[PDB]
């Protein structure tokens, strides 16, 4: 749900918090369990997991440090479970004729002596006769001679080849 | 023919929450400085 | 002991200064795949200020980004300088000169401590300046080594500043006794 | 009762982010304000999440402001027509 | 360190329901073992929401 920048940079996020945490918690003589580095360090993992605390800091300085962080923990993980939520949703929703009618990126092709040419050419539906019309004058020739040819033909062709064919043969090359 | 016929037209990225680093950075800046400040009033005051 | 942190702390400073500086030197921060110069696409180093070309025609042939084509305006202006890398250098070598001063000059106990705020903002602007560079690329690929030799600064930079502390807090318990 | 004004405010913001709490009040009637604050905290973080949940899943200003400008062919039916128009617009 | 076995099977369920532990491992392993579960109740939990 989240880049892999995020998270590298929550990682040296969290090493920084916890250093200033240290440092602003113990740097003053004037100051003498309490932040340590160990226990710094410990108060800001939990703190990112959500999962509670032991102790946290008294001071303006160190309270300082801790709003932030709390700040950053909320959006980060929040944003975790709303992007898992949408992939998940979304997982849960051209795919026809007039689909690639439509497309003439994509080139289409069919045996050249066959119920498929013939159909087409003696057809008298909209889609069909724009198929027709693009096929007789699509150069090069999208015709094949055999239907393995076209097979092959949309098997070699990075997918910018469609072959159109009864569906038994379909039926059998996708069990195959 | 003329019209028809020529038709020719996820994971939240850093970018997405940049945001938020700015802030904890400038807050733990913000942090530093506050803690120099308390530091050296104290020190003044441990003069007298 | 204590006399091994003085030198724990003087080597990590030492290396956290090469590293930076080799960072922001070097050009191996992004392997994108862009233009090696104009007037198609192949994979390129992209450093921080020249993008240089490789796996190409003529392989070899750098050139300087063109970082321009209101905040986007103001992020390409902060990207395009490398106020924060750049700063983060500075801010190191600083460092570095107050644990030498730390000797020499002794007895003055706040120079420690010059040294360990001074690490540490090196590690917060280095952070600031990776994440300004990560925006500004977006709007495959991948981070050279020069990227993570930027990293390992950062982590380098960190400890030693916590060493620092350490040291400083120790000279005082000493002057308490 | 060790809510300060500093140490109310650390309570309040640190419930806010559903996080740690450290002290929690006693009374009755710190009890009420921190019920409601809870409350509230609940349902707006709910929704914010619910709603970036959402946001992460889904003009006329021609004449209806000049900073667009618009223009026609000098010589043409379009021109002849805006200029022997009656309409407001 | 107050984590006998009833104590410490209170600490993990606490920590997996996202309520609070009244406890806290003090120990650098103990701290270790916290950690990972810690993250793995995250995980898991989002994922069921």
């Amino acid at each position: 749900p989240l880049a892999y920048e995020i998270w590298m940079c929550i990682v040296f996020a969290y090493i920084g918090v916890s250093v200033v945490l240290f440092l602003v918690s113990r740097f003053s003589p004037y100051e003498w369990n309490e932040f340590g580095i160990f226990n710094s360090l410990w108060f800001s993992l939990g703190a990112f997991m959500r999962q509670g605390c032991d102790i946290s800091p008294r001071s303006l300085s160190g309270r300082i440090v801790g709003g932030v962080w709390w700040f950053f923990t909320l959006i980060i993980i929040s944003s975790y479970t709303a992007n898992l939520a949408a992939f998940l949703t979304v997982e849960r929703m051209i795919e026809s004729a007039e689909d690639l009618s439509k497309q003439t990126e994509i080139a289409y092709g069919t045996l050249d002596s066959g119920s498929t040419k013939e159909f087409f050419r003696r057809s008298k539906i909209a889609v069909f006769d724009k198929m027709w019309t693009y096929m007789r004058s699509a150069e090069p020739s999208v015709f094949v001679r055999t239907t393995a040819e076209g097979v092959a033909r949309v098997r070699k062709s990075k997918g910018k080849y469609a072959y159109l064919l009864e569906s038994t043969m379909n039926e059998y090359i996708e069990q195959r | 023919k003329w019209w028809y016929d020529k038709g020719e037209c996820s994971a939240l990225s850093l970018s997405n929450v940049a945001g938020v680093f700015y802030i904890l950075v400038g807050g733990l800046g913000l942090a530093m400085l506050v803690a120099l400040i308390e530091f050296c009033y104290k020190s003044r005051a441990e003069a007298k | 002991d204590r006399g091994v942190q003085m030198l724990l702390t003087t080597v990590g400073a030492f290396a956290a200064f090469s590293l930076m500086t080799i960072a922001v030197g070097t050009d191996y921060w992004l392997y994108s795949r862009g233009v090696c110069k104009t007037k198609e696409e192949v994979m390129t180093h992209s450093g921080l200020w020249r993008t240089c070309c490789l796996e190409g025609n003529f392989k070899g042939l750098c050139k300087q980004i063109d970082h321009f084509p209101t905040a986007e305006y103001f992020l390409r202006a902060v990207r395009a300088s490398s106020i924060f890398p750049i700063l983060s250098v500075i801010l190191l070598f600083m460092g570095g000169l107050c644990i030498a001063a730390s000797e020499f000059y002794k007895t003055r106990h706040n120079i420690i401590l010059s040294a360990g705020i001074f690490f540490v903002s090196a590690g917060l602007s280095n952070i600031i300046g990776i994440i300004v560079y990560i925006s500004a690329n977006a709007g495959s690929y991948s981070y050279g080594w020069s990227f993570y030799f930027g990293a390992l600064s950062f982590i380098i930079a960190e400890m030693v500043g916590v060493l620092a502390v350490h040291m400083f807090i120790d000279r005082h318990k000493q002057l308490r006794a």
